[PDB]
């Protein structure tokens, strides 16, 4: 969540999709508005490359307690990461995640 | 002198024909030409030269799994009269295949059969390849047999059939193909060896540690059961059986003539490594619920009969002690009225190994050909979706505008709910 | 063997033809001038369904342009593949026929479905063996509507055992592009139930709908919405037309998803439908696309299937891929989605795969879906047809051009049979 400027724009449209249960949620459609968020914000002027990797995956309820980011890597880069860097950024992803919409909740609140 | 002919049916007929008679060149030598680098007698003929023609026709009523055959790497190796092809298929149609477009080819499928006949001397029989729930495996392939039965109404004609599935399946008018077909020929056949493609998915799963096994595998698994169902007569063994010793072996009352076939080392090369499979070992294998090749549980019938065909490095008195310890345990419960219900066949020649194959080289086998009452559940099942549907009315205008009518619908039916009372009859204890 | 008939009428029908023929051609590797330019022999193994060898080993498609006006052939015949067709196929009229159905079917119709006749029993009479027909067009529009229909059924009268099957679009929901939408829709749909086979019922909303969510594009044009649909005609008769490991043609998915005469109305669909930035997250599986292609934002109609249920469906895999994966996902979908298929059917899923995908992709999938949620579409039909031919609104046309209002009252008493048998069953 080191942007803001993207993590802003994308937990506005997760919105109306999130608030129901996870049974009528499908990868499919959240592809579509994770990448209009990459197109609105500033993260459109970055790297081709690495906005190849950055996707969305589905943890196995509520949508704001199975949606996370994945960035999978693989290739001669994957041997600083090992698998187990990526099992621990999604276990530190979600701590990120609820302290961010505890927030915005509390700045509609207001 | 002991010549079959093989005669495969539709889609699935044609590819495990493929197989089978890939195993067959690679079990004698032959090359996919037909040329060779008599025990090739009963399944090959040879013409002046090397060149050895199959002794099987490939009909299909759709060109395009025949024309893959015709441009395969077995190109030059089968007659290219004897690869028969329509215009249009039957379209999962069981009228289309049996009335209104097998009409048109069955003459000719008959004219070389019989070609194949006369250059046979003593004809054993035919082996029937195809599957219970196409247009052209089920209509034409009732169709064949009933012809077959007017012309060679004394050979016998083994059927090898892709029962329908207890769960998955490819096709929505499977029930009415199979019930109709089940009719037809159980009226013209001496048995049939069933096979699921469910249970086989699951054996791949479990045994071979396939996770994506495709209809090729599949395929594979079922000719090395035709591969050891016909080594007695492609080879030399201490026990030969022949195709009648199966038809009387297996079949106790005319209608109840539907065994299942198995396969004991199926095992990929790691496992295979790591085990010592034995006769008792495969027995017992032939035996597991699990291994069964059609996804119905022996332990909720009765096992009326019996065909244990090892080959390889086998010894008859290991044989007898397995056959032994299975008549000695409890979960496996043989009909009162078959005091002795196993067929023994030994075989000298050890399973080939087909190089690209799953199955790993091992030095002995066995297939096992069970009759049981527990195919009666499966037939209630396909009798009921049967029901179901024929209640509804549904796809029936399909079938009835081409040649066909309810009242074979009807009849069909009745048909089946005899067979059901008869296997209900045949399984209970004699007082 | 296996010929097919296609014939293109209207602006929309003439548009989505050749944006089918622009696929099939990069399908089987053919030159917008006519000659063979692949790679692989099995485009040329059946090249005869769809096409015609001529002289010089070029190949012209079997295809018959109609329609009553001639800006739409001079688009075709100028773009590119427009020398492609055979300029003798090219049927058309001066007068366009406005948005009337009746001017379609009954006044200019007559004549330029004589020459058009005369050109279809040319082409079946060349063929060796006719598998059927397909019609691309629109039932809102003028010419489009009447004319399919008639040619229709004069065709259906002529060849009662081929298979004629519709690429028929069908009015939207919220916004109309025709005011008399109704009428034509309503007098096209009572005409196609009884000289149908097979009509693929698509919706401009819904794909509206799917570039815009689906494929995230932000201005999606006609091209895109034909490409989509050329895609799902590609895909069925690419079933029929490459080898594969279960084969279909056209009768056989007919005999699987029509269990009575009158509901051959179909939600057509493409399961590898990706916006360009998501094409690298996105794993193609059989999986996937079976996900895909049942969900309800896929169809191509704008019908929600949640609202009834599934008939029968027909799924046709392209590509090389593991049937026990495509099986297993069909009981899974089966399995969860237990309320919305029909009980009395059991198995409900036709499953036909093919070996050859589509180019640039490694698999792919059409899905077919006869439900009972085409009821939503004709009721929405029934209650406009109604609305304005209660106060008679826009109905002296029709009467002038030569019809009745008897002819008004059967076609809707026909459409409202077919809610009702939707409905029952």
């Amino acid at each position: 969540l080191g942007q803001g400027d993207f993590i802003r724009h994308l937990m506005d449209l997760l919105k109306p999709e999130l608030v129901r249960p996870a049974t009528t949620l499908y990868q499919h459609n959240l592809t579509g508005i994770l990448e209009t968020a990459v197109r609105a914000t500033n993260a459109q002027f970055d790297s081709p490359e690495i906005l190849r990797r950055l996707d969305v995956r589905l943890l196995e309820d509520t949508g704001w307690d199975v949606f996370s980011l994945d960035y999978h890597v693989d290739g001669p880069i994957a041997t600083v990461f090992t698998r187990e860097c990526m099992s621990h950024y999604l276990r530190v992803f979600n701590f990120l995640w609820r302290a961010k919409r505890m927030e915005y909740i509390l700045t509609d609140i207001r | 002198m002991r010549e079959c002919i093989s005669i495969h049916v539709g889609q699935a007929g044609v590819q495990i024909g493929n197989a089978c008679w890939e195993l067959y060149c690679l079990e004698h030598g032959i090359q996919p030409d037909g040329q060779m680098p008599d025990s090739f007698n009963t399944f090959f003929s040879e013409t002046g030269a090397g060149k050895h023609v199959p002794r099987a026709v490939f009909v299909d009523l759709e060109p395009t799994v025949i024309d893959e055959v015709r441009t395969g790497t077995y190109r030059q190796l089968f007659h290219p009269e004897q690869l028969i092809t329509g215009k249009e298929d039957a379209a999962n149609n069981y009228a289309r295949g049996h009335y209104t477009i097998g009409k048109e080819i069955i003459d000719l499928v008959l004219d070389r059969i019989r070609k194949l006949a006369d250059q046979c001397t003593g004809l054993q029989g035919f082996l029937v390849f195809h599957s219970f729930g196409g247009g052209t495996g089920s209509g034409f392939t009732s169709l064949l047999m009933e012809r077959l039965s007017v012309d060679y109404g004394k050979k016998s004609k083994l059927e090898f059939s892709i029962y329908p599935a207890p769960q998955v399946s490819t096709a929505v008018v499977e029930p009415y193909n199979s019930i109709l077909t089940t009719h037809t020929t159980l009226e013209h056949s001496d048995c049939a060896f069933m096979v699921d493609n469910e249970a086989i998915y699951d054996i791949c799963r479990r045994n071979l540690d396939i996770e994506r096994p495709t209809y090729t595998n599949l395929n594979r698994l079922i000719s090395q059961i035709v591969s050891s169902i016909t080594a007695s007569l492609r080879f030399d063994g201490a026990l030969n059986v022949d195709l009648t010793d199966f038809q009387t072996n297996l079949v106790p009352y005319p209608r109840i003539h539907f065994p299942l076939a198995t396969y004991a080392p199926v095992i990929s090369a790691e496992k295979a490594y790591h085990e010592q499979l034995s006769v008792a070992e495969i027995t017992n294998a032939c035996f597991e619920p699990a291994n069964q090749m059609v996804k119905c549980d022996p332990r909720h019938g009765k096992y009326m009969a019996c065909c244990l065909l090892y080959r390889g490095d086998v010894v008859p008195k290991d044989v007898n002690a397995a056959i032994a310890t299975i008549k000695t345990k409890r979960s496996i419960q043989f009909v009162d009225w078959c005091p002795t219900g196993f067929k023994v066949g030994i075989n000298y020649q050890p399973p080939t190994v087909v190089p690209g194959g799953d199955l790993a080289k091992v030095q002995r086998a066995v297939c096992m050909l069970s009759n049981t009452t527990a195919i009666a559940e499966a037939w209630a099942r396909l009798d009921h979706k049967f029901d179901l549907m024929y209640a509804k009315r549904a796809f029936v205008h399909w079938y009835v505008g081409e040649g066909m009518e309810e009242g074979e619908f009807s009849e069909a039916r009745e048909d089946m709910a005899a067979l059901e009372k008869d296997y209900e009859e045949v399984g209970v204890d004699s007082v | 063997m296996r010929e097919i008939v296609h014939i293109q009428a209207g602006q929309c029908g003439n548009q989505i033809g050749a944006k089918f023929w622009e696929v099939i051609s990069d399908e089987h590797g053919i030159d917008p001038s006519g000659n063979y330019v692949g790679d692989s022999d099995l485009q040329l193994e059946r090249i005869s369904v769809y096409y015609n060898e001529a002289s010089s080993h070029k190949y012209v498609p079997r295809a018959i342009l109609v329609d009553l006006e001639p800006g739409t052939m001079d688009s075709v015949r100028s773009g590119a593949f427009g020398h492609l067709f055979r300029p003798d196929n090219f049927i058309f009229g001066q007068s366009g026929a406005g948005n009337n159905w009746a001017k379609g079917h009954y006044t200019e119709g007559a004549e330029l479905v004589d020459s058009v006749l005369d050109v279809v029993r040319k082409e079946c009479e060349n063929c060796d063996c006719l598998q059927g027909f397909q019609l691309t067009h629109s039932l809102g529009g003028g010419t489009g509507s009447g004319m399919g229909t008639l040619l229709i059924s004069k065709v259906r009268e002529e060849y009662p055992d081929r298979i004629m099957n519709t690429f028929s679009v069908v009015p939207s929901p919220k916004v109309s592009d025709t005011v008399v939408e109704p009428y034509n829709a309503t007098l096209s749909i009572h005409q196609l139930v009884e000289n149908t086979d097979e009509t693929y019922c698509i919706d401009n909303e819904a794909l509206y709908d799917i570039c815009f969510r689906t494929l995230k594009l932000a201005t999606p044009t006609y091209g895109d919405l034909n490409h989509l649909v050329s895609a799902t005609m590609s895909g069925v008769t690419t079933s029929l037309r490459f080898p594969g490991q279960l084969n279909a043609d056209l009768r056989k998915l007919a005999v699987n998803m029509v269990p009575f005469p009158r509901l051959h109305f179909f939600m057509p669909g493409f399961a590898p439908l990706t916006a360009r930035g998501s094409q690298q997250y996105r794993a193609l599986t059989v999986p996937e696309l079976t996900q895909q292609m049942f969900d309800a934002k896929n169809m191509m109609a704008a019908c929600d299937p949640r609202h009834g249920r599934y008939l029968t469906v027909a799924t046709v895999f392209r590509g090389r891929m593991s049937m026990k994966e495509v099986d297993e996902q069909m009981l899974a979908i089966q399995s969860k989605n237990s309320s919305y298929f029909v009980e009395w059917i059991p198995n409900n899923v036709k499953v036909a795969v093919c070996d050859i995908p589509p180019r640039g992709l490694k698999m792919s999938s059409t899905f077919i879906g006869n439900s009972t949620a085409i009821q939503e579409l004709f009721k929405r039909i029934s209650e406009q047809f109604t609305a304005m031919f209660r106060r008679k609104a826009f109905l002296h046309w029709y009467t002038g051009e030569g019809m009745d209002e008897m002819e008004f009252t059967e076609a809707e008493s026909n459409m409202n049979d077919l809610v009702s048998e939707y409905q029952q069953y």
